[PDB]
Formats: structure tokens, sequence, C-alpha cells
């Protein structure tokens, strides 16, 4: 239901018949994602706010404490920066030995109401 | 600018309630609901102040302007296979090669202009060859080994070496073994820039290089070229085959040539695949589009690309209790009788017309062109996309071939796309109309007859036009005086041939400027 | 109570290993996106937009013997390899609906005969009938026309099954990636309502009445006069009402038991009939006697009087519930092994 | 006048029962009579459809398109056929473009008579590379316009000479001669 435009893709490549791609549509959505979550704070002097300040939860015990924090740091962060979006829940897990902390954020452009999780495809 | 205001809107419709006609008071749930059912108007009223978007394309012929077609691209399509046997047409015309298919909606697909063949072929006669040294009837320089003196072991311009070709296939790709005895400095095989030959009916005709193994063979190398047409040997000797020539062009400074070529020892010649030029280009089956409502005007949309200009490609198909009945696309309606079935269809654009009803004077409604029957499926047996500028592909794109008809594989194109032009929009063609309806194109006045001629040569730097005087022949025709371009070298001065005009550009000069003038008056040009 | 089971062709991914995929993004990673034509990948999508956060998916067919009784459209028990056809369901415990896409592809491409597509759904459905709790999905033949489905139903086919579930229309689904209507069987939306009934008011309520999402246009459109000559026979179906979307209309199973009518009833034993042979685990343990029939007794009851807590359930008190019985005159002496039996209730069905 | 009132048996694209609520739709009068309001809606909708006929030359009616004519420069006086009336008004706007010219000329009376005409003229048109080389062409003016009719009754010379009038740039003489 909610527009959601169109902007070049994270990966920019030459496309079909030269020039630049360019996607739109629920993918696109994904693109803008990962550029978000994956800067930190930083790097970016002009625009200091933007970029999801999750570093400073590094080498942190591995207690629902911290996996608390992440877990409200994302939301202020995803909903600031990108507004097309509804976020619906985030999940902390050690899925992996337990010294890890993977994060599944569950999205859903509004309206539209399906349901899908950000993959960070490598 | 001025333009008048058609709403009304719906609310003032039902405010004609009128309780004054003896008792039929009553509020919203009766049903008198056909007072309202009858809304109807509200929306016809709002079509009638809308002027539609088609509107714009039937004015664009009253004022004789013709839109503008969309083209396709042509490339280059480059077969390959590895087991050449024999010789058949494996290519039936209309062979569609096709892009790779990713999350890029769909694959832009080509399909072949011609019917390509393979054929395996041998070789001819190897011959000794050097500058100056015609073949003089010789032919058995390698027919039983003891090798053949590759340029007499000097490379210079004018030297070719000489092998034969079966059947030299206008476009295949043959694949020769050069097996040279190493002798003398070893060289890259860039290094020697030497230039390939066929000898076509036309006379020789060039060739390129897309194998290490064809000069400087260090190492008995496999030469693989394309054919460039097809040709024949000149015949002096036992075989009639095709020609090749290692001609070597002049020393240059960074890629020179070396003495003490080596010596060819065997040689073997293949097949190994064929190129042809594709248009951007799609036959589509079993395209439905719904039902006819059995109305006069009906008009269908292609969710597909520009249908391609050629034979009738929009196939209509229609229901009907003896089967399918099939409408042949016309051109513009014209006189098209209620018997007969027609269809109109846009080149540029899926949208297809159909019969359009008019209401003439004491209401004969004289119909052209048949209307289906309402419930009547109709679908698109045949349907031909192709056309738009999404035939641009990148070079060595394309990579499937579609059906896989034959055991060929390895489709390749060499050389990207031409480059197709889409077809102009209604409002793209808003805004010619403006300026392309009054372009002069009548040659009046001075300033036109000066301004006409620079646009037919805008390489000339003064014109004029001056009018022949009283006392003077031609029927008070006109003079015009032409300035072609020169640069008057470093030196400052000016050759006087240099300021002649050459014939063509007056040439050109004078045919575009004999259309647009005027009744009964002559031009001539030339420098004053 | 709410994962599914789906049987097609799809390119790549492991091949008669039935995956686990809880996410489209999971889905795509294994076996393509819609390359091809098949109706799995279409039908996949659907459910996962129609809500639904599990799938098992067995890809059986490839890209490109496409389509046979095993490969293709897999019909074969697969002699409970454990590794073909719908024997790779058999060893799960946890699917409880299942549906076959690409059954009915063939019947379009013409690479199976409908006397042959009639039996790998009698297939499905004895597989439906073995475990005992899944739910087949049934998909009727494309274009069929309304006044000639209801022949093909009782003549053709005749299913007569308390685990069969029938959508006539098709819909005409929207790809994201092409934004082209294309046309697909329900079975694979269908499935995602019965998803999100569980997941938001519960396997109580009926999956009908409830937005199809996912969907843009329906081939055939029934009108209602024409429906009462299909909905009592144990044919649903799909219909556009204005102003409200595209809807279910329709929650009857494709049994000719009275007793068995209601979807939802089926639903919900097989929800309840899973739970208890859950709890009550009792077996290869615990000495069979007068004392073990007493404990199984209140075992039972205790849930179910707890069952009808949360409504589902009729009597107005516990009492007039359920009606449990395994005392000493259910049990002979003789039954030595073959013991501890026992009765028990529920009901609360549907409009 | 031109009667143009309401036609039996035609359809609508939009039916007045096709826009009533359902259990109203079961009636039988009620149906029937509210089909019957279409007789007098039908030909509207018609119209309001395919208008773009209704605008292009060779398929709008007769009395259009002599309106049409006055949108640009078609000159319809005298012609009592419509099948005559129909090529002018199409190809006037194209005349124009070319209108004084030789072709302009040759083509307005191959439109006003249906044959090719042959006319000679004093003009031409040449090129020569030497500086200042003299320029032929005709020393006087002359317009000569000839007809190959096949039955020539003696009306057409002064139809050739009106015709003609117009199209002559107001320069130079004339005369007509017809086979």
């Amino acid at each position: 239901e909610q527009f959601v435009g169109s902007g070049w893709s994270f990966p920019l490549r030459i496309g079909p018949t030269g020039g630049i791609a360019l996607v739109s549509g629920e993918q696109e959505v994904e693109e803008a994602m990962r550029l978000i979550l994956a800067t930190a704070p930083g790097e970016r002097p002009m625009r200091p706010e933007f970029g999801c300040a999750i570093h400073d939860l590094v080498f942190a015990p591995v207690n629902e404490q911290t996996a608390g924090r992440i877990q409200h740091e994302v939301y202020v962060t995803l909903d600031r920066w990108e507004p097309r979006i509804e976020v619906h829940d985030v999940d902390v897990t050690t899925g992996e030995e337990q010294n890890v902390l993977f994060i599944d954020v569950r999205y859903s452009i509004r309206g539209t109401n399906n349901p899908r999780s950000l993959v960070f495809p490598f | 600018r001025r333009f008048q205001q058609f709403v009304d809107d719906a609310k003032r419709y039902i405010q004609q309630r009128a309780p004054e006609w003896t008792d039929h008071n009553v509020s919203d749930p009766g049903v008198t609901l056909v007072e309202t059912v009858a809304h109807m108007a509200d929306q016809i009223v709002y079509r009638l102040n809308r002027v539609p978007d088609k509107n714009h394309l039937a004015f664009l012929d009253l004022v004789g302007i013709t839109l503008f077609p969309p083209s396709a691209a042509r490339t280059d399509v480059t077969f390959w296979l590895s087991a050449p046997q024999e010789d058949a047409i494996l290519v039936p015309v209309g062979t569609e090669v096709a892009t790779l298919r990713t999350e890029r909606d769909e694959a832009v697909v080509f399909a072949t202009e011609q019917d390509l063949r393979i054929v395996p072929c041998t070789m001819g006669r190897l011959v000794t060859q050097v500058s100056g040294e015609a073949v003089s009837d010789r032919t058995t320089d390698l027919a039983e080994s003891k090798d053949v003196l590759c340029f007499a072991e000097a490379p210079n311009p004018g030297d070719c070496m000489l092998i034969g070709l079966s059947a030299a296939v206008p476009d295949c790709a043959l694949a020769l073994e050069l097996d040279s005895r190493v002798d003398g400095v070893g060289v890259d095989p860039r290094q020697p820039p030497l230039v390939w030959e066929a000898w076509t009916e036309d006379g020789w005709q060039s060739c390129e290089v897309d194998r290490d193994g064809t000069g400087g063979l260090n190492r008995p190398g496999d030469v693989v070229l394309h054919i460039p047409g097809g040709h024949v040997l000149s015949r002096n000797g036992g075989h009639e085959a095709g020609w090749i020539r290692c001609r070597v062009t002049e020393p240059l400074s960074g890629q020179p040539f070396y003495t003490t070529s080596p010596t060819i020892r065997s040689a073997e010649a293949y097949t190994i695949g064929g190129t042809t030029g594709s248009i951007h280009a799609e036959t589509v089956l079993d395209e439905p589009l719904g039902e006819s409502t059995g109305l006069p005007g009906q008009r269908l949309r292609l969710e597909h690309a520009p249908v391609v200009a050629g034979e009738p490609s929009v196939l209509l198909q229609t229901a009907a209790d003896d089967g399918w009945q099939d409408w042949q696309v016309v051109p513009h309606f014209s006189g098209s009788h209620p018997d007969d079935h027609h269809i109109t269809v846009d080149a540029t654009t899926g949208e297809i017309a159909f019969g359009p009803a008019v209401r003439e004077a004491d209401g004969t409604l004289r119909q052209y062109g048949a209307v289906p029957p309402k419930g009547a499926v109709i679908r698109a047996r045949r349907y031909r996309t192709g056309g738009g500028r999404a035939g641009n592909v990148a070079r060595g794109a394309v990579q499937v071939l579609r059906t896989s008809i034959p055991y060929v594989s390895e489709v390749v194109n060499r050389e990207a796309a031409l480059g197709g032009v889409d077809g102009e929009t209604i409002e793209e063609a808003k805004l010619r109309a403006p300026i392309t309806l009054r372009a002069q194109e009548r040659a009046v006045t001075l300033r036109d007859y000066e301004e006409l001629a620079r646009r037919a040569a805008p390489e000339t730097a003064r014109i004029t036009c001056l009018e022949g005087a009283e006392n003077e022949y031609g029927a008070h025709a006109v003079r015009v005086l032409v300035v072609p371009q020169a640069v008057p070298d470093p030196g400052g001065r000016l050759r006087f041939e240099q300021l002649v005009p050459g014939d063509a550009l007056l040439n050109r000069i004078t045919r575009h400027l004999d259309e647009r003038r005027l009744i009964g008056t002559r031009l001539a040009v030339g420098p004053p | 109570t709410s994962v599914a089971a789906f049987v097609g062709l799809a390119p790549t991914g492991p091949l008669n290993e039935p995956t686990l995929v809880t996410n489209w993004t999971q889905y795509v990673a294994a076996f393509g996106d819609f390359t091809g034509g098949y109706y799995l990948a279409h039908s996949v999508y659907g459910f996962f937009n129609n809500g639904g956060s599990a799938a098992y998916v067995v890809r059986v067919g490839g890209s490109a013997q496409a389509e046979s009784a095993h490969p293709g459209p897999a019909q074969y028990l697969g002699d409970s390899s454990d590794r073909t056809g719908f024997g790779g369901l058999e060893a799960i415990d946890e699917i409880s609906m299942v549906a076959v896409p690409d059954l009915m592809a063939a019947y379009q491409r013409g690479a199976i005969d409908l006397e042959a597509v009639k039996a790998v759904q009698l297939g499905l459905i004895a597989h439906c009938e073995l475990m005992g709790d899944r739910v087949a999905i049934i998909d009727p033949p494309p274009n069929q026309n309304a006044r000639q489905i209801r022949v093909w139903r009782q003549e053709t086919a005749g299913y007569d099954s308390k685990y069969a579930a029938l959508y006539y229309p098709w819909i005409k689904s929207f790809d994201p990636a092409t934004g082209q209507s294309r046309l697909v069987p329900p079975s694979g939306h269908v499935a995602g309502i019965w998803a999100r009934n569980d997941s938001e008011r519960g396997v109580h309520k009926a999956p009908a009445n409830e937005v199809v999402r996912g969907a843009v246009d329906l081939e055939l459109q029934i009108t209602r006069g024409e429906q009462d000559l299909l909905n009592p026979i144990g044919v649903n179906c799909i219909r556009s009402f204005p102003g409200r979307g595209i809807r279910v209309w329709g929650a009857r199973t494709l049994s000719s038991d009275p007793a068995w009518r209601y979807l939802n009833i089926r639903r919900y034993f097989n929800y309840l009939e899973e739970s208890i042979l859950i709890g009550t685990q009792w077996v290869v343990f615990e000495p069979n006697d007068h004392n073990l029939w007493a404990r199984i007794r209140r075992n039972v009851s205790a849930f179910l009087v707890n069952e009808w807590r949360n409504g589902a359930l009729f009597g107005q008190s516990p009492d007039q519930a359920y009606y449990v019985k395994c005392d000493e005159e259910t049990n002979p002496p003789e039954s030595v092994d073959l013991g501890r039996v026992v009765c028990e209730i529920g009901i609360a069905p549907v409009k | 006048a031109s009667q143009r009132g309401s036609v039996d048996g035609l359809g609508s694209s939009l039916p007045i029962a096709s826009m009533l609520p359902a259990v109203f739709a079961d009636d039988d009068l009620a149906l029937r009579f509210v089909a019957g309001l279409d007789d007098v809606l039908a030909p509207i909708l018609n119209v309001l459809d395919c208008l773009d006929t209704y605008f292009d030359p060779a398929l709008t009616p007769a009395d259009f398109a002599q309106w049409l004519g006055t949108w640009v420069g078609a000159e319809t006086d005298g012609t009592e056929a419509e099948p005559m009336l129909r090529a002018a008004v199409a190809a006037a706007a194209r005349l124009h473009r070319v209108r004084g010219t030789l072709q302009g000329l040759s083509e307005t009376v191959r439109l006003a008579f249906g044959v090719a005409p042959e006319i000679t003229e004093s003009g031409g048109a040449t090129w020569n590379a030497r500086p200042l080389g003299p320029f032929p062409g005709r020393p006087r003016p002359q317009l000569h316009v000839a007809l190959r009719l096949p039955e020539p009754r003696p009306v057409d010379v002064h139809r050739l000479d009106a015709l003609v009038a117009a199209a002559r740039p107001a320069h130079m003489p004339y005369t007509v001669e017809v086979t």
C-alpha cells in the first residue's frame, strides 16, 4: 500500500544493456536496510546520527540484558531513518555455540503486511 | 486557454425528488432506488469533460503528422560446435537465441533472420610463396610432407601463404592448424601483425583473429577464423577450393616482423561454428484476452512490447459454434463492410481497436466492421513482439539458445547490439506538433532561400541568394552564392582551388531546393 | 498445528529430501524463484504471503522424465524408503497439511492423463487416511466451468474421504518480480488461511471468510444461485464480494458422512487427538492393572475440562462436555496386552 | 435537422441492471422494467465510446466531414458528392504544406479530377561550378495545364479554369487544355 519508490541497489552493476542497474519494489527496501544497519554511526560526518550504533554492544557478557539493549537499538534506528517500513519484532539468538549474537528482524511494508525477515545475503 | 467546464456533481441529480406527483412520499430504503441507480449520469458527465489521450492520435493524422514507429536492434549472433561431421540445414530460419534469465523481469530474446548451415571444410593445396613469386601452377608443395618454405624465411609486403578451403561457406568458422618447425628466436604471437584474406569474388576481403596460434608460431598453432562471405581461390592447379592468405603488412616500429620464419610441417582445417545476424524479435502463442461484450468499438490491450511490423502478426481467434473464427488484420478501417471480419492494431503499443459504430443522420447506425457476439472468447493465436530500446544488449551477453532443436551449444555473440529506438509516445508527439507543423517548406523570401540551403548543407560557411536583375533571362530567376569552408594554411595564404565547391555539394543543394521552390523560378549555384 | 507440506518440481536444491523452510528468502536460496513456470514457487509464495511461518517442501522434479508417477508429480509410496514420494512425509509427525501444486501442471502441459492424475490424488488421500492427522487440499481441472465441475467431482474422482478439502476456482495471482497476472491453483493460498486461523483465533474457528490476500482476479466467477448447487455436495468456492476483496466461502470437507461434513471439526479433532497422545505417553511402561485405568481417566478428564475453558465445547459446565470411561468394564481380563482402552468426546461446529 | 434519435436494438456498456444491488436482481418486473430504460441511454454510451472515429474524416459522418473541413483549408464549395469530399478533407492539410509548389498544383488538380496532369512551366533547377555562370530557364513566364480526361464534357474547362486560379501563385499567366 505504501509507495516504495526506486533507487540503485547496494552492489551497483552494469545491467542488461549497460548504464546502471535500478531496482524497486519489495527488493529495494531490503537494500536500504542493508545500508542502514551495516554502517557504524560515523564515517559519514555530514550525517552523524545516521547508522545503527551496534558496536557499543560488542564484547558484552551473554545476557538478555545486552540482548535487550540491542533489541531497542535497532528499533529506534530502523524507524528514524527508514520510515517506509513497519517493524515486526527482533530476535536475538545464539544460534551457533554460545559466543555469537544473531539478530532476526522481521519487517513488512505498511498495508502490504506480508512478513519478511532481513537476511543479509552476504 | 478558454475551456468550457462540463461538471455537475452526482448529488444534484438526486436533488430532483419532486414529491409533487400524487403520493410517492418515501425515503432511502424504498424500491424507488431507480431514482439513484441512474447515477451513471455522474459517470457519464465525468467522461464528457475528459478529452481522451487517444484523441490526440486522431488529429495528428488530420494535420498530416506521422507518428514515430518503433524499431529494433540487430546483433551478430555466433554459434559454436564441437562435432563437425557433415552439411545440412542445422538452423531453421527464425531460430531463437536468448539472454540469461535472472531477477530482471524476462530476458531479452533474439531471432535469427536466415538459415545457417555447417560444413566440415577440408583443405585444398599448400603452395610455396614469397613476394614476387606467383603460384606458377604449383600445388604439391606439401602434398607429401617435406614441408613448405614460409615466405622464403623473409616476410615482406606482398607475401602470402597458400592453402585451400574445401567449401568456403560464407557464414561459418574455420579452424586451421599451423604446425611449424621452430627455428630462430621465438616471438610473441601478437608481435607480427599479419592480415588474413579470402579472395572473395569481388576481390580480397579482410578477416579477424581469435586465437594465439595464428602468427609467431613458437608452437604448432590452431588458427580459428570466421569466414567473411563466400569465395573461391584463384584456380591455377588442381584445387578449386577456398582461399587463405597470410599477407604480412609493413614493418611497424613497435610491431616488427622477423627473418627466418618457421617452416610449416602439417596442417588441417575444421569447422567450429557459424555467425549470423539476428533481429530483436519473438513469437508468442495463445495469449487469451478475455470475453467480448458484443458492443461496437471494443478495445483490447496486449501486456507485452510493441508488435513487430511485418506479415499480419496479430491473429485473433473468436469462439463460435463452428469453432474458431480467425480475424485478419487490416490497415485503417476505411470501407469495411458489416459482413467482413476486420480489426485494427497499433504497431507501437498493445492497443487493438475494433469495429466502430456511428449513428449517421436518420439513425442508420452505419457500422464499419463486424462485431463478435456476446460471450465469445478472444485469444491471440500469433503475436510477434520484439521492438523497442531494450534490445541494446551488451557485448557477449546472449548465452542460451531456445528449444535446443539441433545438437548445438555455446551460442555467444561477439559484438554489441546496434541499438533500436523506442517509438514516440503521444505525450512526446504533443510537443512535436508546434514545431514541425510550421517548418517553412515554401522558400518565399530571401531569408528562406538562404536558410533552406543551410539546412541542406550545414557545412557551408556563407550562403546568400540574389535575384537575377532585369534585362536578364531566366524569368526573374535567382542566383545562389556558396562559399565552401577551408583552412587558409598556417602560412596565411589560401589557394584558389580551395574556393571552388565540390560537385556533390552543389548537386545536394540543387536537389533539395528543387522540390521546395515556388512555381516558375530558376536557381543556380557557384562561387561569385 | 499449522506447518505445511508441498510436493512439486523446482529447479536445483536437494532431490526428494523434505527440507524445512520458514521464510520466503530461505526458499529462494534453495529452489530458485518462479524460473521455468513451475507452480510450486508461486504456491509457496502465496502461502508465505498469507501467513504461516513454517513450511516443508519436497522437490521431486527438475529444470528442463520431467513428469511421471514418482518423478515429477510424485505418487509412489517409495516402498517406505523414507526418501521417495509421499513416504518422505511419513517420518515427520509434525506436518498437519499437505498439498500438490505441480500435480496438475502436467495436465496443462499434457504430460499426464486425467485418469492418471486421479490416482495420485487418491494415493495422497490414502496417505492422509493413514497418518490420521494431516489434511490434504485438492484442486480441480483448470477452466473447468461451473456446470461441469459438479459432474467432475461426482463422476471422475468421487474421493469421499474425511481428510480432503476442495476449492474450485483458480486464482490470478500477482508476481512482484514482473507485475504480471498468472493463473495458479489455490492449494498454496488456501493453506495460508489455515495457518492464520490457529495463530489468530485457534483451531476452533473454521478457516473461511478470510481475505485470500495475494490474489487479484478469479477465473469463472460464480454467482450465489450456482453456488447452492455446489456447496452442499462437498465443494467449497471462492467469490469476489463487492467492496470486500476476495474471500473463501465454504468450509465443507470432501466426505459424505453427515457427522464429519464441516472442516473445523476435522481440523479440531486432529489437533485434539494429537494433543493428548503427546501428553498421555504411558506406554511400554506402567503395569496394566485396575490402577492405571483409573489414572488414564483422570489425566484425560483434566485436559478436556481445560479445553472447555477456552470455549470450543458445549454444555454450560464441564460435566456436560465430555464423557470418559476407562474402568474395568472396558478392559476384560483376556486383554492381557491389547489393553488400556478409553473413550472421549468433543464438539463445537460452525455455520 | 438530422433526426439523431434513439436506435432500436443497441446494447449499453453500462447496463442499468448490472449496477443494481443483490437480492434486488431476483425480481422479474423490476429486471425487465429497468432494462427498458436502457433504450433511452443506448446510443449516448456508444457516442462516448469510439469518439475517435467520430473525428476521423475517412469514417466520420457526412455532416461532420464538411464541419471538419472548416478546421483546415478544405474549400468544399460545390461538391455535392460524399465520396469526393472524403479525400479532400483528409488530404487538405498535406497540400498546404507544399501549396504553390509544382507538386502542389499537380496534386490539387489530380485530387479534383482523379487523373494526373501534364504541366510545363517557365522554370527549373540547375547547377554549375563555373564562377558567375549564366543560369538557364525560359525567358518569359508561362504556366500550362493539360488534362488527359477520357470523357471531356464541355464544362471541365471552366472547372479547370476555376480550380487552377487558386493554385497559381498570382504571378504568371495560365491556360487550360482538356482532352
